[PDB]
C-alpha cells in the first residue's frame, strides 16, 4: 500500500558496507592456521579436489 | 520403520477391545504387504536366542481354541469324517 | 632390571648465585595457556571403536539385531543429541539427521549378518553344533 524503495535502499547500504573484519580473517589468518593444527591432528586430512 | 514387528498368532476377528479392533483391521486391510508377521514362537526366540541355550483381578481369563477331527474307527481302520 | 607393569591382560591371565636467574618477570599471556591446553587434551583424544558385525573369539558376530538404515538413523540421532548436550542447548544448531538429503541408500555395519552373507537368527556355533550332532552314530546295545 505504501512505497518501500526509500526504506529498502536504506537498508541495504548499511548492510553493504559494514565494518566486518570477519572477510580478511578468512583470506589472511585462517589459512595460516589451519596450516599449523593439520599435522598434529590424530586423523590427518583426507580431502578430494 | 522395518524395525517394527506386529505380531500374530491372536485371529483379528477375536480382538475384545473394539477401537484396537478397528485399528488392526484398518492397517491389515490398507497395508497387508508392508507388514512384519512373527509368531509367538518366533518373538520367544528372538527374546532367549542367546540367553537360552499386590492387588490382582479375579475375573480375567485366558481362552483358546481346540482343533479336532471326528474319526470312524468302526474297522481297524480310520476314516476322518470332518 | 625394573619390570614394567602391562596395562592389558594376556595368555597367562664459592658464591654460587649466578647474577641473572632471579625471577621477578610478571607476564600475563594471551591466549591462556590452561584454556589452550584443555582444548589440545581434548582434540588429543583418540578415534573410538566400531567392532560391530565383526567376529567374536568363538566366531558369532557382535552387535545387535537391527536393519541397516534403521541402525544408521539411529546412529544419526544419537550423534545429534550427544552434541546437543556438548553444546549445552536443548535443540542442536548442527545435526547428522534431519537433513534435506535423500540419503535412504545408506548401510551400517550390523550383528544381523555374518561374514557368509546370511542371517544371524540363529548363531553359528549353534548353527555348527547342529550340523554335527545331525551325523552321530551310537554304541550298539
Amino acid at each position: 500500500t505504501q512505497s518501500l524503495v526509500s526504506s529498502m535502499r536504506g537498508t541495504l547500504d548499511k548492510l553493504k558496507l559494514i565494518k566486518s573484519m570477519t572477510p580478511m580473517y578468512l583470506q589472511q589468518l585462517a589459512p595460516v592456521e589451519l596450516a599449523v593444527i593439520a599435522p598434529m591432528l590424530p586423523f590427518p586430512p583426507f580431502q578430494v579436489p | 520403520t522395518p524395525k517394527c514387528f506386529v505380531m500374530s498368532g491372536v485371529d483379528i476377528e477375536s480382538i475384545p477391545n473394539e477401537f484396537i479392533k478397528l485399528f488392526y483391521q484398518r492397517v491389515k486391510s490398507v497395508h497387508a504387504n508392508i507388514l512384519n508377521d512373527i509368531s509367538p514362537q518366533i518373538v520367544s526366540d528372538m527374546i532367549n536366542r542367546k540367553r537360552l541355550r499386590s492387588h490382582v483381578d479375579v475375573y480375567k481369563v485366558d481362552v483358546v481354541d481346540m482343533l479336532f477331527e471326528v474319526v470312524d474307527v468302526a474297522d481297524g481302520l480310520r476314516n476322518v469324517s470332518r | 632390571m625394573k619390570r614394567i607393569p602391562r596395562k592389558t591382560k594376556g595368555k597367562s591371565s664459592p658464591a654460587t648465585t649466578e647474577p641473572g636467574t632471579s625471577n621477578r618477570e610478571q607476564y600475563k599471556a594471551r591466549p591462556g595457556i590452561a584454556s589452550v591446553q584443555r582444548a589440545t587434551e581434548s582434540a588429543e583424544m583418540p578415534m573410538k571403536n566400531n567392532d560391530e558385525g565383526t567376529p567374536d573369539k568363538k566366531g558369532n558376530t557382535k552387535g545387535d539385531l537391527v536393519n541397516e538404515h534403521s541402525e544408521a538413523k539411529d546412529e544419526a540421532d544419537e550423534a545429534t543429541k550427544k552434541q546437543a548436550k556438548d553444546t549445552d542447548k536443548s535443540k542442536a544448531q548442527v545435526t547428522y539427521s534431519d537433513t534435506g538429503i535423500n540419503n535412504a541408500n545408506e548401510l551400517s555395519r550390523s550383528g544381523n549378518v555374518d561374514n557368509e552373507g546370511g542371517s544371524n537368527q540363529k548363531p553359528m556355533s549353534t548353527r555348527i553344533a547342529e550340523a554335527t550332532s545331525a551325523i552321530v552314530s551310537k554304541h550298539p546295545a
